[PDB]
């Protein structure tokens, strides 16, 4: 059945998977034990479904997804919280040491050690699996864990598995903001790995939020939870077509056939407009006309890129809610009227659109308004080439003095793994400038 | 002030695979290397000081042993007896051409061997009873980060590695405390310690090769030139001492690939430490020929540290990058290559 | 299970630990007696790091108590926290080395390493695994500086891949307290250059200021200048023992803060010191703090950063508090002062956040950074250095234990070419 498995890698992945995983039990109905009341209340019914949750025959229902860090901080506290009755003991912990900010200790030294283990945890998984999609990898760029260990199970998933969907979901490194002083070297060298391995590559940044959080929620002091709690939204809208029924069902093979032309150009963005408080709540109609206009403005990204300085190849645009077709045919068309928001000549038709009638679900204690009808836009542009180049910037400098290389090297690496991982994203920039080229005949 | 030139070479196909059909990869318009294979859509260019094409004898560029001498060893000799010192790296990777351009055969003598038969052949035609010459010899080896003599014979126990120290002298410079130091009056004493040193030297197999080099090994050449002169008395008032390091590195050894453990990696992570040392530091003596006030990273590296005052100042550095032309061997020449332009960006 | 073996050499370090373990034990909850009697089950939890378990539920720390003569060591044994260690551990001997560098790494130390190094051997194959040392002493005597510098050459050697911590105490610039201050930090400077990872270099005269202007003391003693530096060490490591929202281990922090090998020493500092009167006129926020963490007045190593410029700089906060806040306050600082931050460094700043606090506030804060006005430190000692050294002043008490004149010169160069080192990235263009 219609089957994904869940990857969270290092500390971002593992708390943003704390966050998605306390939505998906909210949205059916499990409890943090694994039960579900509604065994007693209506017999026969399937709420807690076969794509996120694996059955038992006591009536629980424990979830298929894999946690893994090489530190036992961040993955102590899911055995000694709320939901540490659900998840499998088997928790992969690689306690020892972590990567502290290198790839190179996240992908051979210390990356090594624990990756069969986490594969005989995949296999095990899948094998459960009657019939599965895709994978979807919660890691960050700029951690020593999140690339390099990342990187390797991509690769090792690419012989394994093969044929099947490698969607990531990315914390993409901020221009300004920046909690570490390699996440260039840190990128750069998951990109040269994660780009003939990966199917498709949502991208978020920390700064794109925090201004969300500042203007449309009116929160001037936000922490990660409640940056988290968006990106859970995020990933239940593109999960939905498989747990709850609709009309337009948009499954996670099609994704990779809408947003990537090339298989280089993989690196779409993401946006959740209706972030609204309970006091704007109000005050507001909360159409599909506003609502997709506002996935389109770039004050309401989840990236920092201006998009008016290029062009869009492809957008999907996955509604939730009471929603009605000729309301999104009308806003495409408005959409498509305006000059700003600018389109490639060898995409006329640029819109792929998938609807569901289950609306999301308010977590107790958080910053979200309860809303009628919800939409996330997974868009892929050339404006993501002008963020690339500030990564590459900064690589050139410090490589040009080879600043915190001997770290690398002292972890087997060489100096020209950085030369090689370098020359492959001055490729990747010469794409994005041949795909907004107009065309002749 | 000081000049570093970089020469890259290229080898013929082998005997066993000019029949195995390897595709060539390497291709030159006189001046500047480019690298290409069919798969790839991008094309990358090297432009050196000097490329010695040794692919096919019917060139109008070929470089034959007495080519890569006198184009690049020559111009050290020449400026050994001014009085000024000298060194000459040797960069490749297992299967490149690095023993064959420094050493060479039973008849195709490389650079050691056209080097000190041009010394010891130059000198006697100069060599009066006014002017004369003395010349020494040592040879040892960096294994992570620890010096090693090759001249000394072990016995019938355990470990017969026995580390030596550097030290700092005020005047002169540093210097390894216990090295064997001998005295040499032809090539053949030459090929005999080397002979006896090459066996002692690290080896370990790889994948690479049944035999590949786990250690940096200097051959140190120490001239002294006495000269008479009148100053109304007896006569000694002259001694002037130049060096001639000569040099054979080990690889980068990716240790990704080759999932090595234990010393070998150990053994790697070493060498790839002090090759990202030497690189800094070849490329600190670059910005200095423009011109620019820059502090050298010296003392990161045993061995930048050993030939501080060969590198620098009045001093001749020479480099000999090797480099496999076939597609089997591309991730290593295109190492060997990045890592040779950076030592010159001129 | 991340584990910290703690030498402490000297009168210096044995004071500093004494005084730093009163500080941790307070963090866990232990007694006197080494019996847990806390509140929280945090504190338990990774309490592996600092402490081994006994039979009564009792926890002896993995201190390492070094000295030459005992006078030292029965001071820390006959004293408040003195039963929370190992008599086998207490490791000394007889014969000081009279403020002399030589006794210390020579004579009298060489015929007591093997000795320490059983205790080293013995406390560290009983851990799990270990992400290093970490060792305080003192660069102006014979021991800390002597046989705590030999300590460091052969822990590289058996465990070269862990770290190896230094919390030193350097030479002040305008008073000294002993007249061979010069020649006993160079020589340690010599093999504190080539073997560790992280030093860090406190001063006297920046700590007497701290509690003269920022704490308001008229009668500053030792303890209170040890209770400032037991505040940085708890803090580089609260990362390892308690949780966060954003973690930082000691490798974490190497790697950001050390961009070529040699230049590894750092500047630390605390936040917030309020003075008891100024507590109700302040604010407890994420700015005030930062404003306190980046003045000169505050930091412990005498040397003023305007006089240089920051190469990398951390920060590990400690309460709960918005990362928003952090990422913001740490761009601002690069932004209105970029001339005291390098251009090829896009990013200078490190941050690290852990949830639970220093049990007496709601927020804290941790600083370390690396500058090129720690050169002033350097620069000066060698301007001494070869002025007693031109005379050949003090030397005889050094020859006559084994040692020559050449190994001076060797640490008066190193220490140059450090320097030099550091002038490199000190002028923009
Ligand atoms: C009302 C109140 O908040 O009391 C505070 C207090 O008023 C001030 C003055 C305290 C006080 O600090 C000092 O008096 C002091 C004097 C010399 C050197 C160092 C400290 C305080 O004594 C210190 C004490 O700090 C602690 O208790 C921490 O746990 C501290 N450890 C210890 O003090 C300690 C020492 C020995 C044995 C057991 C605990 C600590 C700090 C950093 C990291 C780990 C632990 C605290 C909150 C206070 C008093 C008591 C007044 C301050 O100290 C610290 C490090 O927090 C100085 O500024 C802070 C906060 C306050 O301003
Ligand atoms: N949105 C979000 N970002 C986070 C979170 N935690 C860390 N990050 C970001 O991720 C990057 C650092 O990556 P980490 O996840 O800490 O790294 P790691 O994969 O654990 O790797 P090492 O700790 O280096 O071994 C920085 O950009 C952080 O801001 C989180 O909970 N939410
Ligand atoms: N210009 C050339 N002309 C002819 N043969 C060449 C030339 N350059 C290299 N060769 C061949 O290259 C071979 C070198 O192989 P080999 O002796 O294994 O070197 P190597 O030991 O593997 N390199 P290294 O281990 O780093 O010293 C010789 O046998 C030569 O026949
Ligand atoms: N901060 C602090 N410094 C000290 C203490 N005791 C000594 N010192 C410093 O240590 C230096 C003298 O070193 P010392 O401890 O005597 O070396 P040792 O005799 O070999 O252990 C002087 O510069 C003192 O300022 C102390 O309790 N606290
Ligand atoms: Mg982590």
């Amino acid at each position: 059945m219609r089957e994904c498995i869940s990857i969270h890698v290092g500390q971002a992945g593992v708390q943003i998977g704390n966050a998605c995983w306390e939505l998906y039990c909210l949205e059916h109905g499990i409890q943090p034990d694994g039960q579900m009341p509604s065994d007693k209340t209506i017999g026969g019914g399937d709420d807690s479904f076969n794509t996120f949750f694996s059955e038992t025959g006591a009536g629980k229902h424990v979830p298929r997804a894999v946690f893994v860090d090489l530190e036992p901080t961040v993955i102590d506290e899911v055995r000694t919280g709320t939901y540490r009755q659900l998840f499998h003991p088997e928790q992969l912990i690689t306690g020892k040491e972590d990567a502290a900010n290198n790839y190179a200790r996240g992908h051979y030294t210390i990356g090594k050690e624990i990756i069969d283990l986490v594969l005989d945890r995949i296999r095990k998984l899948a094998d459960q699996c009657t019939g599965l999609q895709g994978f979807l990898v919660f890691h960050s760029f700029g951690g020593g864990t999140g690339s390099g260990f990342t990187s390797l199970l991509m690769e090792r998933l690419s012989v394994d598995y093969g044929k099947k969907s490698k969607l990531e979901f990315s914390i993409y490194p901020a221009p300004q903001v920046s909690t570490a002083v390699v996440e260039p070297y840190n990128s750069i060298l998951t990109t040269h790995t994660t780009l003939e391995h990966s199917d498709c590559a949502f991208m978020v940044d920390n700064e794109a939020i925090y201004d969300i959080c500042r203007r449309n929620l009116d929160i001037e002091r936000p922490t990660y939870t409640n940056l988290n709690r968006l990106i859970s939204q995020i990933v239940s809208s593109i999960t939905a077509s498989l747990r709850f029924d609709g009309a337009l069902n948009v499954d996670l093979t099609e994704f990779q056939t809408n947003l990537v032309p090339y298989p280089r150009i993989h690196f779409p963005l993401a946006t959740y407009a209706p972030v609204i408080s309970a006091e704007k709540a109000y005050h507001e109609q909360l159409s599909v006309a506003e609502i997709t206009n506002a996935c389109f403005e770039p004050a309401n990204q989840m990236v920092k890129c201006d998009p008016r300085h290029g062009k869009y190849m492809a957008c999907c645009l996955l509604y939730r809610g009471d929603v009605v077709p000729k309301d999104v045919n009308a806003a495409i068309a408005t959409i498509k009227t305006k000059r700003s928001i600018q389109f490639v000549d060898w995409c006329p038709t640029g819109f792929k659109v998938g609807i569901n009638y289950q609306p999301p679900t308010v977590v107790p204690g958080g910053d979200l308004a309860k809303v009628q009808r919800a939409v996330c836009m997974l868009s892929n542009t050339t404006a993501i080439a002008e963020a690339w180049a500030r990564l590459d910037h900064k690589f050139d400098l410090m490589y040009a003095k080879r600043a915190f290389v001997h770290w690398y090297v002292g972890e087997g690496m060489e100096e020209g793994e950085f030369s090689e991982a370098r020359e492959d994203m001055a490729a990747l920039e010469k794409d994005y400038e041949e795909v907004g080229v107009d065309s002749v005949e | 002030n000081s000049q570093v030139t970089v020469a890259v070479r290229v080898r013929p196909f082998s005997k066993r695979e000019k029949t195995e059909k390897a595709s060539q990869v390497v291709f030159t318009n006189g001046e500047e290397i480019t690298v290409e294979h069919p798969d790839m859509k991008q094309v990358y260019s090297f432009i050196y000081d000097v490329s010695f094409w040794s692919f096919d004898e019917c060139h109008p560029g070929y470089a034959s042993q007495t080519t890569v001498y006198e184009t690049l060893a020559a111009p050290l000799l020449d400026r050994a007896f001014e009085g000024y010192n000298t060194c000459l790296f040797a960069y490749g990777q297992t299967g490149s051409g690095k023993s064959y351009t420094m050493m060479g055969l039973n008849e195709e003598p490389g650079i050691i061997p056209r080097f000190c038969e041009d010394l010891f052949a130059q000198i006697a035609k100069k060599q009066t009873s006014e002017v004369s010459y003395h010349l020494e010899m040592s040879f040892f080896e960096v294994y992570n980060e620890k010096i090693h003599d090759l001249l000394v014979c072990k016995g019938e126990n355990g470990q017969r590695k026995q580390p030596l120290r550097a030290r700092e002298h005020p005047v002169s410079g540093p210097y390894v405390e216990g090295l064997s130091m001998n005295v040499v009056s032809s090539y053949s004493d030459i090929q005999s310690w080397l002979e006896l040193g090459n066996k002692q030297r690290a080896t370990a197999a790889t994948g690479m090769n049944d035999k590949s080099s786990r250690s940096h090994s200097v051959f140190t050449l120490v001239m002294t030139q006495t000269k008479t002169e009148v100053v109304e008395g007896e006569e000694h008032d002259h001694r002037i001492t130049s060096r001639i390091n000569l040099v054979d590195l080990a690889g980068s050894e990716r240790c990704s690939t080759a999932h090595s453990s234990g010393q070998r990696l150990k053994e790697g992570v070493s060498i790839n430490k002090s090759l990202l040392t030497l690189g800094k530091v070849i490329s600190a003596l670059s910005e200095q020929a423009n011109g620019k006030r820059v502090f050298i990273p010296y003392r990161e590296s045993t061995l930048t540290w050993l030939l501080k005052e060969s590198l620098g100042g009045n001093s001749k550095t020479a480099m000999i990058a090797t480099v496999s032309p076939a597609a089997s061997n591309i991730e290593e020449t295109l190492s060997t290559l990045r890592y040779a332009t950076q030592a010159r960006l001129i | 299970m991340r584990e910290i073996v703690h030498i402490q050499a000297g009168q210096c370090g044995n004071q500093i630990g004494a005084k730093f373990w009163e500080v941790i034990s307070d963090e866990h909850g232990i007694d006197p007696t080494g019996s847990y009697h806390g509140d929280s089950d945090l504190q338990l939890e990774r309490i592996n790091v600092y402490y081994n378990e006994a039979t009564g539920n009792k926890y002896v720390p993995r201190a390492i108590l070094v000295d030459l003569e005992p006078g030292t060591m029965d001071s820390v044994r006959s004293g408040p926290f003195g039963q929370i260690f190992r008599p086998d551990n207490f490791v000394f001997g007889q014969s000081g080395a009279g403020n002399n560098w030589a006794k210390g790494h020579y004579t009298e130390g060489a015929e007591l390493v093997d000795s320490v190094l059983d205790v080293v051997r013995k406390e560290s194959e009983s851990c799990d695994c270990l992400q290093g040392f970490q060792l305080t002493h003192s660069l102006g005597g014979g021991t800390g500086s002597g046989m705590g510098t030999l300590l460091i050459s052969k822990i590289r050697e058996e465990y070269p891949d862990r770290i190896m911590n230094t919390f030193s105490v350097m030479p002040s610039p305008k008073v000294s307290d002993t007249v061979v201050e010069p020649y006993n930090a160079t020589l340690s400077v010599h093999q504190l250059v080539e073997n560790t990872d992280e030093t860090y270099c406190i001063d006297n005269e920046a700590l007497y200021d701290i509690c003269f202007r920022t704490l308001k003391l008229t009668t500053p003693t030792y303890g209170d200048l040890n209770h400032l530096v037991s505040a940085t060490m708890s803090g580089v490591t609260t990362c390892l023992r308690f949780p966060g929202q954003l973690n930082a281990d000691l490798r974490k922090l190497a790697v950001n803060m050390v961009p070529f090998p040699r230049l590894h020493f750092f500047m630390p500092g605390f936040a917030p010191l309020t003075s008891r009167g100024s507590q109700q006129y302040r604010a407890l926020t994420v700015p005030e703090l930062t404003q306190q963490m980046f003045d000169s007045k505050n930091m412990m190593a005498a040397c003023d950063p305007r006089h240089g410029r920051y190469l990398t700089v951390a920060a590990i906060f400690r309460g709960r508090m918005s990362m928003k806040e952090v990422d913001e306050q740490m761009l601002n600082v690069q932004n209105k002062n970029s001339s005291y931050f390098v251009e090829w460094i896009p990013n200078n700043v490190k941050t690290a956040v852990c949830d639970i606090p220093p049990r007496g506030l709601k927020m804290s804060a941790t600083f370390i950074g690396n500058s090129t006005a720690i050169q002033e430190l350097f620069k000066r000692i060698s301007e001494q250095f070869t002025a007693m050294f031109r005379r050949k002043a003090f030397l005889h008490w050094y020859t006559g234990e084994g040692m020559d004149e050449m190994e001076f010169t060797e640490a008066e160069s190193n220490m140059n070419d450090l320097v030099s080192e550091y002038q490199q990235y000190q002028d923009a263009t």
